[PDB]
């Protein structure tokens, strides 16, 4: 099949662009 | 300044594991505890 | 007949007493570990512990010699363990009809008047274990003897016994004394009203109910009743993906702590399967940033609840989070894993628990082993090497005496587990239609909370289910076929006991046979047998086989 | 019988009392009493604590004087509101916490009234910021001792999650008494009222900061800055030598540039930039 | 046009993982580090 090998792969982006914000939490507070 | 420090963090890298101390030798603390606390 | 067809259907009786049918023949388990396990005899949680196993690897299967063995050993333990030990006897005769009234007959409250209740009281308990999803005289015998009985220790059993037979059934009259039992301002209480509460509410989300419930765990001065009514207002609600988001930001803002874990829990239910981004953003932000430790375990608790469809990407994000400072969220990273991938034999979980059972906290080395043991049930050897490493590994730290009780807790809670009704039944969260199994999931979170009540997590057969292949032509009549495999043949392994005082890949089955879920594929249809399937074979279960 | 999760809900006006009396009147140990609303099987609340004064010079718990409570028992509540003796305390000058063979005795008159009045060890010394050295504790009964068995019948996984000390361990914990996990009370109309209060600057960045010496005290630092940079044109220059590992252990005697001279960055820095900045406000805001 | 309209997204979308991957690996051990100073 090629119609789900773009609608799986957008589908990471939205689980990708919790992690760099997640870690960007992290940054400061374990400073705290 | 900032640019030394976004060129310096690649060589962070295999870390590969923070021991915390033991699990033979935490053991072995733990019955020397239970020594001193019979004692 | 077409008459009888609603019955057939709809009551679902057929599958009850033949998933029976299949327990009672298929019954492969062992004395000789319980047995190995009766060493530990000391005054500890230990006989419990023990008669929590054998409950869970005997689910349904009405086998009573792995507890008519003796008698003053298991009434040893007092004053809760009598609660449990009447509770567990329900659970091995689950789905069974006749034998709970007449096998119980000694333990009706107005027979014997022992001085212990929790013995006689805690019956009902188990009444509602063997009837779940099952509504009939079981809710009304006991609704009735709970208007009329004693305080809140034959009022427990009776409660969470009744909300459970009428679970998600939205039925007036077992909300009429689940108020009653509710205002009595009383702690003891407060675990038998507000579960049950929200299980015959389920999904209903009766804002006046909602309202009824948060409104009161808001002026309460017991935690317990804080406490039952933190997981019902989550249970009210299930599936909505938008319709809980004004409750949820109004729970995570409050002051209190339990509240706050309590709307984790919720969000929890309102996107069961569901990869939605704007839920992970905020349930994983709390993660982060609150002070409690009891919130952060549920809030990463949450994540496998809400992601198990795909089980590929907990892994990914939880691995990180089993290195925290704290051993709360080092804890739940470990149910974590235990809750998503538990239906697969994940080679990167087990490699990611492989040394959470190092850790010097104890409870982070407890959960450890329940999630090893929900990994790989019904699995030997070769979906996964690390079965036969980890079946030394419970006995390794079980013959132990220097470990403690909680660490060890866990092992001996792991061999009830792993196996279960002798290899029989297995989780499952997941049906093969996409839609996840709803008894299963309550069954699940429920269990959870072991922590806050032992018998709570008694709530687990819920989420047993079997995994057999089952042949029918008529009603009533079991067909005669025998089919064969076609890959690998030491897979369909069992586990075979040691009892110490040239190969197939054609292998014959009868008509109640068990099977691995990854063994469907590597199956031969019958092509040469009489019988021959009009459904093509592609899920276990029930099936009608054409007589041809 | 008691499920181990018993789970004591305190205050928070109660520790800052139970820390002053302990720490003014230190190395003789003080006790008072606790006044709180008692609450079901399971929990326990002390709201409020009185304190007892002494009776003479040395270390003792010596008597409770039946004279001063009962009238202290009235004074209060005729103005504010009733409560209920819910437990007692004392103070471990510098020890820890357990309960000695003299303080179990006086705990033990005081479980004949009520079965649940609390011992309570508090320790003013070991308690930094984030340690308030608690863990009140309370007796078990040794005719149980005899007979072997272990009380408590743990039916919660609440109990057994802090650890004891090994030096409590040595006393009668866990032979005649037991932990009791606690946490704290707190409330908005307390947690706001002494956050916004504590540390407050009224008006010292709206100054100038002794503005003929700022500009002195900017070459105090960089004077010596000089030669503590000659020590980084000397230790840099000293490597691709003895494998810094070996550069770990052997400057231990002899101070450093490479820490110390980034040490005063930050300083000849926060000193200029916050001293620069807050002239430049006052120009516009001051005409 | 399905050669020249959908699989000019898988040739975009790549590029946009291909650096955003790197900016977390580079970020999670620069917290790995600073975790291994908070337990030590
Ligand atoms: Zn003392």
């Amino acid at each position: 099949d090629l119609y789900s090998r773009y609608k799986k792969l957008q589908q990471e982006l939205e689980f990708l662009e919790v992690q760099e914000e997640y870690i960007k939490d992290e940054q400061k507070n374990l400073k705290k | 300044h900032n640019m030394s420090v976004k060129a310096m963090r690649f060589p962070p890298k295999s870390y590969n594991k923070d021991l915390e101390s033991a699990e033979e030798r935490r053991e072995r603390e733990q019955q020397d505890l239970e020594f001193a606390k019979e004692m | 007949d077409q008459t009888l067809k609603m019955i057939k259907i709809l009551s679902g009786e057929m599958a009850i007493e033949l998933h029976l049918q299949f327990l009672i023949r298929n019954n492969n388990t062992d004395l000789m570990i319980l047995k190995n396990t009766k060493d530990a005899v000391r005054n500890s949680v230990c006989h419990t512990a023990t008669v929590i196993a054998n409950s869970f690897m005997h689910c349904g299967t009405t086998s009573d010699q792995f507890l008519r063995d003796n008698l003053e050993w298991l009434a040893r333990a007092t004053n809760w363990a009598k609660f449990t030990a009447t509770a567990s006897l329900g659970v091995i005769h689950k789905g069974h009809e006749k034998e709970a009234l007449q096998l119980m007959a000694t333990y009706l409250p107005k027979d014997t008047s022992p001085g212990s209740a929790y013995q006689e009281g805690g019956g009902l308990y188990a009444l509602g274990l063997i009837h779940a999803n099952h509504g009939g005289d079981i809710i009304d015998y006991l609704l009735n003897q709970l208007k009329n009985a004693s305080n809140d220790i034959v009022r427990h059993g009776g409660s969470l016994g009744l909300g459970l037979a009428a679970m998600g059934t939205a039925r007036q009259d077992v909300y009429d004394l689940l108020k009653t039992n509710l205002y009595q301002d009383d702690a003891v209480t407060g675990e038998a009203a507000g579960l049950a509460l929200g299980l015959v509410m389920l999904g209903s989300k009766n804002a006046q109910a909602i309202e009824d419930m948060v409104g009161y765990a808001q002026e309460t001065q017991h935690e317990k009743i804080l406490r039952g009514l933190a997981v019902g207002i989550a249970l009210v609600m299930y599936g909505r993906m938008e319709e809980a988001d004004a409750l949820i930001e109004s729970l995570c803002r409050d002051k209190d702590p339990i509240l706050r874990r309590s709307g984790m829990y919720t969000v929890a239910m309102a996107y069961c399967g569901s990869g939605n981004n704007k839920a992970i953003r905020r349930l994983l932000h709390v993660a982060v940033s609150d002070v409690n430790d009891d919130v952060r375990r549920a809030a990463v608790e949450s994540l496998g609840f809400i992601l198990f469809r795909t089980p590929e990407q907990c892994p990914s994000v939880v691995s990180l989070l089993s290195e925290s400072y704290n051993p709360h969220v080092r804890y739940g990273a470990a149910m974590a894993l235990g809750i998503c991938c538990a239906g697969t034999g994940n080679k990167e979980a087990i490699n990611l628990l492989e040394p959470m059972t190092n850790d010097p906290v104890n409870y982070v080395r407890q959960g450890a082993l329940i999630a090893s043991a929900l990994i790989m049930i019904q699995q030997t050897e070769i979906t996964c090497p690390k079965v036969n490493q980890f079946r030394q590994l419970y006995s390794k730290v079980i013959n132990d005496k220097h470990d403690d009780v909680m660490a060890k807790f866990g092992a001996i809670l792991a061999q009830g587990i792993l196996d279960a009704g002798g290899h029989n039944v297995t989780i499952s969260l997941q049906s093969r239609t996409g839609h996840t199994h709803m008894p299963s999931v309550v069954g699940v979170l429920v269990f959870t909370q072991f922590w806050f009540w032992f018998p709570l997590s008694h709530f687990l057969s819920l989420a047993y289910t079997p995994t057999c292949v089952i042949g029918l032509n008529k009603d009533l009549k079991m067909p005669k076929v025998q089919y064969k495999s076609n890959c690998k043949p030491s897979t369909f392994a069992y586990p075979a006991p040691l009892e110490v005082p040239p190969e197939p890949n054609f292998q014959l089955l009868d008509n109640p046979a068990r099977v691995m879920p990854a063994q469907l594929k590597v199956l031969t249809m019958p092509e040469t047998c009489r019988y021959q399937p009009f459904k093509p074979l592609s899920i276990g279960g029930i099936i009608i086989l054409k007589d041809t | 019988a008691v499920d181990t999760a018993e789970q004591v809900y305190i205050s928070s006006l109660a520790l800052l009392k139970m820390l002053k009396h302990g720490r003014a009147g230190v190395p003789m140990e003080v006790m008072g009493l606790m006044l709180g609303e008692f609450v079901d099987d399971y929990t326990v609340r002390v709201i409020d604590v009185f304190a007892m004064p002494q009776s003479g010079t040395g270390v003792s718990v010596e008597a409770v004087d039946p004279v001063f409570q009962a009238k202290m028992l009235d004074m209060l509540k005729q103005t504010g509101r009733p409560e209920m003796v819910v437990g007692w305390y004392h103070s471990h000058p510098g020890f820890g916490c357990w309960l000695s063979g003299v303080d179990i005795n006086t705990q033990q008159s005081f479980e004949a009234l009520s079965e649940r009045a609390v011992a309570v060890v508090v320790d003013p010394i070991q308690s930094v910021k984030g340690k308030v050295v608690i863990d009140a504790f309370r007796l078990i009964n040794a005719n149980m001792m005899v007979l072997g068995h272990e009380p408590r019948q743990t039916t919660s996984n609440l109990g057994h999650l802090n650890k004891p000390s090994i030096q409590a361990l040595i006393h009668g914990l866990n032979r005649h008494y037991y932990s009791i996990t606690i946490n704290y009370r707190k409330n908005e109309l307390e947690q706001k009222m002494l956050l916004n209060l504590h540390k407050k600057s009224w008006m010292e960045g709206l100054t100038l900061q002794d503005y003929s010496e700022h500009c002195k005290h900017n070459e105090s630092v960089v004077k010596e800055m000089l030669e503590l940079a000659k020590n980084y044109n000397k230790a840099v220059e000293e490597e691709d030598k003895m494998t810094p590992e070996q550069l770990a252990i052997k400057n231990v005697g002899k101070q450093d540039p490479k820490r110390h001279l980034e040490e005063h960055v930050d300083v000849l820095m926060t000193s200029n930039i916050v001293q620069c900045l807050a002239a430049m406000l006052d120009t516009v805001v001051f005409k | 046009g399905l050669r020249q309209y959908y699989l000019s997204k898988i040739e975009e979308l790549q590029l946009i993982v291909n650096d955003k991957s790197q900016n977390l690996r580079r970020l999670q051990a620069q917290r790995n580090e600073l975790n291994a100073k908070v337990r030590l």
